[PDB]
């Protein structure tokens, strides 16, 4: 809310994953948004921001091998 | 991570229901350090990995993890070199006896499915180790279309529109998942091409054409084929200029 | 630890500790190098006398498995001469089923598969010898293939098993095998093995020479005599 | 203990709606949120 | 055959909503043969599509009629296919606010459907939903009778979602009829219910 | 091939080695099995970590017959053994009696066959627990058949992950004069409780059993059941 | 870097003379690769008379659709120069307020001002569009 998102950014998609995530983890991944913004001098946090930054953030390996399931 | 007993020696429970074995046996395909990637188009499949010769001695036509297990079934070993031999060899004769039993080429489906089966024993039986080695299939069904199989170390398989196994393969798994995000029924060339660039941009290397090998299965042409540096190169020169 | 007393255990980290035990069983014998130049394959073996009472030709790293085919071993003799009559009945069901002598990349794949079939299991010990099997014909080609304890089988055009492995290969890289014959290739196999033996440290070595290629129609053979002492003269010369 | 703590969280209920009587209303409020809820 | 129509009506969605529905009606009123899995496929679905567009222009004659005029149709496809295409329009008649008088009728006749199909869990929806009806109608003495049965039926499944829109109705059904104490009786079980489970936001709306 | 049993009796005799067999049970998918008054339904969790897997390639819901249906919670690769197991031990069955093997028969052999790795030597335990389901005599059939070889009848029953509170779930909203689309509906239902993200007609896989056999619902008719949960 | 100046200077003149010609889809095609080695290269002053000559000359053949579309394109290419793009939209609103004709004037600030969205290098320019918009 105190950023500026862009209309195309849908944050269900990223709330909708598993990952089992703090809201450190989600305060990381806007401040990453908007970091990529940033970079490309950019005051709108597009969805690939918001895709790159939670990718970046969450770096989750697997750790589970999909034979267990 | 608790243990008890000989849970860490031999394929047994954990107290927790985990077999640690069978879990080593999946660090030894990371072993080899490489990293393999298989991606499924519209009509064709290809398995792409990067080759290594550390030194101008060795023969660089022999060091292959693409093996022609059929005339229309190819895969691509990532793991122990020497494991993934023992897989390849039994692939073939599965493959063979299929053949000679049914009448019909076997299924990529089915082909794993009995790899899977094979190295499932291992994980059960506590004599023998399971095979450090990945396989990866790749053919063309009858009816299905292009096919992509892995079989992992623990009797895992699945199909697979985008699959990699080696040291990158989860680097390259979420390069693979943008893309089939994005649904493009990948003509030939733009599945080389989605194949050499996950490998290229996870591994960042930039390819010349005698660092990756390229396999390929086509709905005109069902048949494995190992591209030639050549072949490699107009791919690479093509990837280059866009 | 446990984890490396079994060939059947992985270690935590996915490596199987007896196989690179056995790894290092090769480390410690004597270095053979095997250079396959335009027209052949040559071998030559560093054989270190442990004492002055054994006679010329004990403990001989150079077997023949097959008419075409050569072998040049390190590691457990003992281990070195069971793979040897593995690679020789491999060789010999090959002729005995398909009717020609058995080519040199499946030979070495068969016998690979046979090594590797003694890593997965506890109930056998992997072979501590790692091997070179190296063959000449008209159509093939000559061919040079290394196989190792874990039960990998590269082809090489220059290779070396044993302690001075590492100093050898840099020796066998200032060569430019792919152009030079056997002729010219057994006086640097020769050369190579004099610069990396250590005069110092174990010493009294001979030097087995054998090669297979056109000049001997396919056959692997010791080298001659007059050849092989002409190229211990020059290889006793390069050291100044 | 759950027992107590159904009454302990009835005397809450009317907290919340600033009243001074626990009433039935609070104790069965109170029963679902300590035993279904947790 | 049938399906280029779909894409017609498709194409006429943006020109006039009535112009498209003439195609969806035709493949609706076209008689089909034995199975024709394309065109039943798309039968079901012009009747899901042409539902939605009467949801916009409020046509209760072919909303309300549509539903009466499918029962026959409902035992071709799969039963499951067969309720969710009871559901969704009858979903879309009550929705629209639109108060035609037979609202209560069709919603029987749609929980006699449940009945004949033994569609326990659908009929339960409808119930819910007849009882909204009864109350918006005015209809308080039947609607607390059929809150009643549902009470019970909902308490043995415990279905306590469900639960507390009925008690709510029913806490709402006392209230019009200025009965307070019955009304606060039932809100405190509705409450009650609702502390046990999670409430979405729409249901803790409803309550509070 | 060791020749020593790898399951023994703990000092409180105990199996611990299928005990903890069926601590892997508890980790896998869930897997809800209800039998209703016309049939049994098959509920599993199909959910792929990334979008790469193909969904239809491997089936969790494997037919055994053509009236008996395996659903699964556990190690993946050991139930597809058992799948093979049964469908052998069923075959067996056919060409001696030339008649469909009944339900409590193939659950007694296959169960046979767990129970072989709990005391033959050089073998862990399968770490699956095996839901059967079938049709026989005109009236449906739902069994267990847990790591250790013990097989259980059940009207409704829930495994692997969150099962103990799946069982509960089933506790009061099972009914013996439910019916089969109904059975449906309270097998998705149990799995949603456990589920978690949202379930598509790809991520879950459901198998019913009647007089017309066992088949696996395809997932275009999963949709039709999907949508009238929410 | 490898920085081509001159190179361009050879090439613009000369796709001036074409682009009067008649010959225009051809050379922007042309252009377009000429892009494409300076905006790799980072070519920064060679780039940006690039990108300002191509609008100029969809401008002066009054071709409006092929300057909205290439003004979207060349905005869009992987990597491109902020400040090359700053000056293919601060050339582009002179030609704003030059065309009198309203439809097609609106069309291009609705494209320009699509191009210019929330990046800062182009945001004192997508202000003065928006200005002339609200006028308008």
């Amino acid at each position: 809310s105190k950023m500026n998102l862009s209309e195309e950014v849908d944050l269900e998609d990223y709330v909708a994953r598993p990952d089992k995530i703090s809201g450190a983890d989600i305060n990381s991944i806007c401040q990453e948004s908007g970091m990529l913004a940033v970079r490309e001098n950019r005051y709108i946090v597009l969805a690939k921001d918001f895709e790159k930054a939670y990718k970046t953030v969450i770096k989750k390996d697997e750790q589970e091998h999909e034979f267990y399931k | 991570g608790s243990s008890a007993g000989f849970d860490r020696h031999i394929t047994i429970f954990s107290p927790e229901g985990r077999l640690y074995q069978v879990e080593y046996a999946f660090k030894a395909i990371n072993q080899g350090g490489l990293t393999s990637v298989a991606v499924r188009g519209k009509d064709c499949a290809v398995i792409v990995t990067q080759k290594k010769v550390p030194d101008k001695l060795l023969d660089s036509s022999t060091v292959t993890h693409l093996f022609k297990i059929t005339e229309n079934i190819g895969c691509v070993m990532t793991g122990m070199t020497a494991d993934s031999r023992s897989q390849v060899q039994r692939a073939r004769y599965e493959a063979a006896n299929w053949k000679y039993k049914y009448g019909y080429e076997i299924p990529v489906d089915m082909l794993c499915k009995r790899i899977a089966d094979i190295s499932q024993v291992y994980t059960q039986n506590a004599e023998m180790r399971p095979l450090g080695c990945c396989m990866i299939l790749i053919g063309i069904d009858e009816e299905q279309g292009p096919q992509v199989y892995k079989c992992d170390p623990a009797g895992y398989y699945c199909g697979f529109k985008a699959t990699a196994a080696g040291v990158k393969q989860t680097e390259s798994t979420s390069f693979l998942e943008k893309k089939v995000k994005k649904k493009f029924d990948w003509t030939f060339e733009q599945t080389v091409e989605t194949a050499i660039t996950c490998l290229s941009t996870v591994l960042s290397i930039d390819f010349k054409p005698s660092e990756i090998e390229v396999g390929v299965v086509t709905v005109e042409n069902p048949k494995f084929r190992i591209l030639t540096e050549a072949e490699i190169d107009a791919h690479l020169v093509a990837l280059a200029e866009r | 630890t446990g984890y490396d007393l079994s060939a059947s255990t992985f270690s935590p980290d996915g490596r199987v500790f007896q196989v690179e035990y056995a790894m290092k069983a090769v480390e410690n014998s004597s270095t053979a190098i095997g250079i396959r130049c335009k027209d052949g394959v040559v071998f030559g073996v560093e054989k270190l006398v442990l004492s002055k009472l054994y006679e010329e030709g004990s403990n001989k790293r150079l077997f023949n498995v097959d008419r075409h085919v050569g072998m040049a071993v390190a590691g457990l003799l003992a281990d070195a001469r069971s793979l040897a009559d593995i690679a020789r009945e491999e060789a010999s069901n090959f002729r005995s089923n398909f009717g020609y002598n058995i080519p040199l990349k499946h030979l070495a794949d068969r016998v690979a598969m046979y090594v590797h079939a003694y890593t997965l299991y506890s109930a056998v010990r992997p072979f501590g010898c790692s091997f070179m099997l190296g063959s000449y014909s008209v159509n093939d080609g000559a061919q040079l293939y290394m196989i190792d304890p874990s039960g990998v089988s590269y082809g090489y055009w220059g290779c070396a098993i044993g302690k001075a492995r590492q100093a050898a290969k840099t020796e066998i890289e200032k060569l430019q095998m792919k152009e030079m014959t056997c002729r010219d290739i057994v006086k640097e196999v020769a050369k190579i093995i004099y610069i990396v033996h250590d005069e110092v440290k174990d010493k009294a070595f001979e030097l087995e020479l054998s090669w297979v290629g056109e000049l001997t129609n396919g056959r692997h053979e010791i080298v001659p005599k007059d050849i092989r002492e002409e190229a211990e003269k020059y290889a006793k010369e390069s050291l100044k | 203990a759950e027992v107590k703590g159904v009454c302990t969280e009835a005397g809450m209920y009317a907290l919340r709606e600033r009243r001074v009587h626990v009433t039935q209303e609070d104790f069965e409020m109170a029963v679902a949120k300590v035993m279904q809820k947790d | 055959a049938a399906v280029v129509e779909f894409q017609r009506a498709q194409s006429l969605l943006s020109t006039d909503r009535e112009a498209s529905i003439d195609i969806l009606h035709s493949i609706v009123k076209r008689d089909i043969q034995e199975n024709d899995e394309e065109a039943v496929q798309v039968k079901e679905q012009s009747i899901l599509e042409l539902g939605s567009l009467l949801a916009k222009t409020g046509q209760a004659a072919e909303l309300g009629g549509l539903l009466k005029y499918v029962r026959p149709f409902l035992n071709s496809i799969s039963k499951a296919k067969a309720a969710r295409l009871v559901r969704s329009l009858l979903d879309l008649f009550l929705d629209m606010e639109a108060a035609t008088g037979q609202e209560v009728e069709l919603c029987l006749e749609c929980i006699e459907w449940a009945k004949s199909e033994k569609r326990t869990f659908l009929r339960q929806a409808l119930e819910a939903r007849l009882v909204s009806l009864y109350f918006d109608t005015k209809r308080y003495q039947e609607a607390l009778h059929l809150g009643s049965q549902l009470l019970r039926e909902l308490k043995k499944m415990d279905d306590k979602a469900l639960l507390v829109e009925v008690q709510l109705l029913e806490s709402k059904t006392y209230h019009a009829l200025s009965n307070l104490p019955k009304a606060r009786a039932a809100l405190t079980s509705a409450r009650t219910t609702a502390n046990a489970i999670y409430c979405p936001p729409k249901l803790q709306a409803t309550l509070d | 091939g060791y020749s020593f049993s790898l399951t023994t009796f703990s000092p409180s005799g105990k199996l611990v080695q299928i005990e903890y067999a069926l601590a892997a049970v508890a980790g896998g998918a869930p897997s809800v099995g209800i039998k209703a008054a016309n049939g049994v339904v098959l509920a599993t969790e199909k959910k792929q970590k990334s979008i790469l897997y193909d969904e239809r390639s491997v089936h969790k819901v494997e037919p055994i017959t053509k009236h008996i249906g395996l659903v699964y919670s556990g190690m993946g690769p050991d139930y597809r053994v058992l799948v093979h197991r049964a469908r052998k031990l069923a075959q067996q069955y056919y060409l001696v009696y030339q008649e469909p093997i009944p339900t409590a028969q193939l659950v007694q052999r296959v169960a046979s066959v767990m129970q072989e790795y709990t005391q033959s030597g050089g073998v862990r335990p399968f770490g699956v627990s095996l839901l059967i389901c079938g049709w026989n005599e005109g009236r449906p059939y739902l069994f267990q058949s847990d790591p250790s070889g013990a097989y259980f009848a059940w009207k409704a029953t829930a495994m692997g992950k969150n099962y103990v509170n799946g069982k509960t779930f089933l506790e009061k909203r099972y009914n013996e004069d439910l019916e089969l689309e109904d059975a449906i509906h309270t097998a998705i239902l149990t799995l949603k409780e456990s589920f978690e993200g949202q379930m598509t007609e790809d991520n879950i896989e459901v198998g019913i059993c009647n007089e017309a056999g066992f088949r696996r619902l395809t997932p275009t008719e999963v949709k039709d059941y999907l949508a009238a949960i929410a | 870097e490898v920085d081509y100046s001159a190179t361009v200077d050879q090439r613009l003149p000369e796709c001036a003379k074409l682009a009067k010609e008649g010959r225009l889809q051809e050379v922007i095609e042309t252009l377009l690769s000429l892009e494409k080695q300076t905006r790799t290269a980072s070519d920064m002053v060679s780039t940006s008379r690039i990108l300002v000559a191509v609008v100029k000359m969809c401008y002066e053949a009054k071709e409006w659709d092929l300057l909205n579309e290439n003004i979207m394109l060349l905005s869009k290419r992987r990597s491109q120069l902020k400040q090359a793009v700053a000056k293919m939209v601060q050339q582009c609103c002179t030609y704003v307020e030059e065309i009198t004709d309203l439809p097609i004037k609106l069309r291009l600030i609705d494209t320009l001002r699509m191009v210019t969205e929330g990046k800062i290098y182009v945001e004192i320019e997508r202000a003065r569009l928006t200005k002339t918009l609200a006028t308008i």
